[PDB]
DNA sequence: AGGGCTGATCGTGCAAAAGTCGTGCCAGCCGTCT
DNA sequence: AGACGGCTGGCACGACTTTTGCAATCGCAGCCCT
């Protein structure tokens, strides 16, 4: 409408992580193989 | 719903924080923190991804209820924009979603993508989807007269009566799909 | 679909409008509706539709005199993607309405000149009203106007120009006046109230007395329609327990006392 | 009880409780035909605490300066209808409420979807509705719909024999609020000027004048003898 | 090298000659001026003008001629390179920018902002734009397609038309035969456009028309050069009966008052 | 004694090229009737 | 016994799908080179 520029207040590049669970969600039953292959890295999750 | 005992969960090891945030080794502790903020984003994405599939299954059911209730033949004609409309995520979500799921109903079970068809021109404007035209064709091919078989060409002047709109290319590779095999064949002696 | 014409003018003036209308309808053109102040000419043109070959699809009355500005009728006529920031509503849906649809609008007098030359632009090619960086698409769509504003009179104040005017009148549509109407304006008035006597679910229909049904005929009754359900609001709200044939109109909220 | 607040002994007044006591029962909309200060909030609260539901929330919304985020932020995309429960919650300056703030508010209302709520409702304007819908300033179906039962409310030119009773209440009330001994009285100029003044406002505009004038006296022993709202005055 | 005459109908007259010099002029990309008839023919002439143009060449980018009150209008015209200017915060290609090499169907729509004008003035200098914070100017190339449907020597002397407007542009003019000059496919261009609504209606034949509907159209003023009589055609289609008595009843427009 | 500059931390998409189908359309052929 | 016909299958083209390949800018300061 009105031209103008930014008067008033109000997006992101989702790196290996995020775009890992992007990549997830692909299966089930391979997302658990994922899954526990993580946990057996991560000490702090059970 | 979402399956209760098919949904995986994960736990933060409580003893294991407890020993990182208590840790007399700072370079234990970095890295027990390390491991925690990692865990943290891991259980997170797993929380949203299962409530994104739950959204958009719901969505899905929504303008799915009449191919869930009537059965195959009304089935509306949809496509991954249609869906992804009602949501706020992007068609590649859809995608990523429609990938390997299988949801269980009265009806039975169907694969997440099975939803998805394709949009026919029919009489009365309206749109039809490719499954319930194949449904509807191997419904009446199935109810005719052994004597003499259905032409694919008659077969597409009788849908045409409904509003095919079709030149009985399509219906060919529909009855391709349903192994139909051809008038000549499927005649036999009564 | 099947054209509704619940409560349809009991007088020859709307059968023949309504034969003109069943003509019309195998026929894809514009069509311009000259109606009045609550006659009924949006419900006609929704019949029409009803009545216009198949379903037609989409069905979408939207008015741009009803509208906040001319650049939001705009928008509603197509919208540029990544135009400015932000939105009320999803504008290209409107646009996609008349997509597999009909095209109706009311009050168009108050349309902008440069609204109505993109318009113009638009039927003539059928394509979309916003670029949006790439070529618009030309979906099959048809169109209807009604406005209560004579046609020839835009022309003398040159608002709408003479193509716009030319090609946008295919076909007329002339509304008869509420107050002219009275055979058709007592049936209406007998279906609108034994309508309103099932669906307040009232025990007994009270009726009309004659003295009321006198004095709701001398009232001029513009909005055929509008001011007619208006009128009976505001005799139901006089609830009379099917015992009181005053039929007190108290539609106008001013009137006190 | 509610203290019966703007106890109006005219029986128009008396017809008018008694309307807006029958809206009370219903949870269903209704219109409120009043303006500012001849729709005293005091009559609004007084129908909020004879909400049908004592349990029943009342948010008593009105229209307030909020931005197009602000305003989506008040829709559920948490719904302001949300707040309240069970409850009419009297609009203020409907007429000033946006088109599209409008249309939504309506979709809010016995509809849904409109674009391809447990609780009541309550409105009021002190412009003319039928002639903004007649000059397309408002959602005709927002206002047919909000419609369903116009409640007028009396301006204070309306109220002229209960106006001494309204008077004496008020000087009573300022007697107690400012620890006045009692009501010391009117006199004929008094009365008269108070007779003679227009009173643009009904509900404010009285108190405000109360307040003036009690200030400008401050004493509980010699009665009341004139009073003016103007710029200035002197001897 | 295709034909595509498409509807391409009332050449009796010296609308083939009209064409004629079109097609000689059809080769060259210099800038393309025409006066269309005022009301109707103007999109026939430019939708002829883009079959002379070679199918190859490039798109056929059309602009109805708006005011500068619309920044969206000066966004599509200089271009759209910073942020808040249109599309995204990219360089967004402006509709100038989309016509790489294609023809600039300008509307003679006689826009209220002299500046719009001047704006484009520059858009056709030197073959160069510049975007809305375009950091470097961009070198462009494109054919030019215009009209008009006034006095353009009245408005330069009135001054409603930039002087410096019509002396860039306006390497020849194209003049369209009006409708009350035409006047010699009538009966041509009505059979075309009978048949052609008849096919619509599905009508089982030809109808006819009346000598006296020939000498009513001979009488007529016709506004409109090939839209106003086709209007004229579909309205009296509606309202006769195709090889039948109802043909007689002819109907030139829904505006005209009832019989 | 003053400059370079070094690594901590961060982030539910999309888009762009590719693929891929829906639908129609052409070419041949064999069962057949002529 | 050569042609009609319906099937079938190859061919093509816009219109729905989708997948992978990216990984921005940001303030701390002490240490090493000059
Ligand atoms: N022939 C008819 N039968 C029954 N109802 C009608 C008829 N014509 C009009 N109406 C009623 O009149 C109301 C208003 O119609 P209309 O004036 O066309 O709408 P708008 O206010 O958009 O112009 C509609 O709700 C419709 O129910
Ligand atoms: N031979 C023809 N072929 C195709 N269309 C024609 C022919 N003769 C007249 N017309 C019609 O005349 C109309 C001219 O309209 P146009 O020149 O765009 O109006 P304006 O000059 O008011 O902008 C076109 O819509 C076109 O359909
Ligand atoms: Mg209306
Ligand atoms: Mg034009």
């Amino acid at each position: 409408m009105k031209q103008g520029l930014q008067l008033r207040l109000s997006l992101a590049m989702t790196p290996q992580l995020q775009q890992a669970i992007r990549l997830l969600q692909l299966s089930t039953l391979e997302l658990q193989q994922e899954l526990q292959q993580a946990l057996e890295s991560n000490p702090l999750l059970e | 719903e979402l399956n209760a005992d098919s949904i995986p969960r994960l736990k933060i090891n409580q003893q294991y924080a407890a020993m990182g945030n208590s840790a007399r080794n700072d370079a234990d502790g970095q890295f027990i923190r390390s491991n925690l903020q990692e865990a943290r984003w891991l259980i997170k994405s797993l929380e949203s991804r299962n409530d994104t599939l739950l959204r958009v299954s719901r969505c899905i059911v929504e303008q799915q209820q009449a191919f869930f209730e009537q059965g195959e033949e009304y089935m509306k004609p949809m496509v991954l924009a249609d869906i992804a409309q009602a949501v706020e995520m992007h068609e590649s979500t859809i995608s990523r979603v429609t990938t390997q799921k299988y949801l269980h109903s009265p009806r039975g079970i169907f694969e997440l993508k099975y939803f998805f068809s394709s949009h026919v021109n029919t009489e009365g404007g309206g749109e039809a989807s490719s499954t319930a035209i194949r449904a509807l064709v191997k419904k009446l091919i199935a109810a005719e007269n052994p004597a003499k078989p259905l032409s694919d060409s008659k077969l597409t002047s009788m849908l045409s009566e409904q509003g095919i709109m079709v030149a009985r290319r399509t219906v060919a590779k529909y009855r391709e799909s349903l192994s139909i095999p051809p008038s000549n064949q499927r005649k036999q002696l009564v | 679909a099947e054209y509704k014409d619940n409560l349809l003018g009991e007088a020859n003036s709307f059968l023949e409008v309504l034969e003109q209308v069943s003509h019309l309808a195998p026929l894809d053109k514009p069509v311009l509706i000259i109606g009045e102040r609550g006659t009924g000419k949006e419900l006609i043109a929704s019949r029409l539709h009803y009545l216009s070959s198949r379903w037609q699809g989409p069905f979408i009355s939207l008015n741009c005199a009803a509208l906040n500005e001319n650049l939001l009728d705009s928008e509603l006529f197509g919208h540029e993607a990544g135009a400015f920031t932000g939105a009320q509503k999803r504008h290209p849906g409107r646009f996609e309405r008349a997509d597999g649809g009909t095209l109706f609008l009311d009050e168009l007098a108050t349309a902008p000149m440069m609204v109505q030359e993109k318009l113009l632009r638009v039927i003539e090619y059928g394509e979309l009203e916003r670029v949006g960086g790439s070529q618009p698409l030309q979906v099959n769509v048809r169109l209807v106007c009604a406005t209560n504003a004579d046609l020839p009179a835009m022309v003398n104040e040159g608002t709408f120009r003479a193509d716009l005017l030319d090609r946008l009148a295919f076909d007329v549509v002339q509304l008869p006046p509420l107050r002219e109407r009275e055979s058709d304006i007592m049936l209406m008035a007998e279906y609108f109230a034994i309508q309103m006597c099932r669906e307040i679910k009232l025990p007994l229909f009270p009726g009309f007395t004659e003295r009321a049904r006198e004095t709701l005929l001398n009232y001029r009754w513009p909005g055929n329609i509008r001011e007619l359900k208006n009128v009976v609001e505001r005799s139901v709200y006089r609830h009379g327990t099917s015992d009181y044939p005053l039929d007190d109109i108290i539609i106008d909220p001013f009137k006190r006392r």
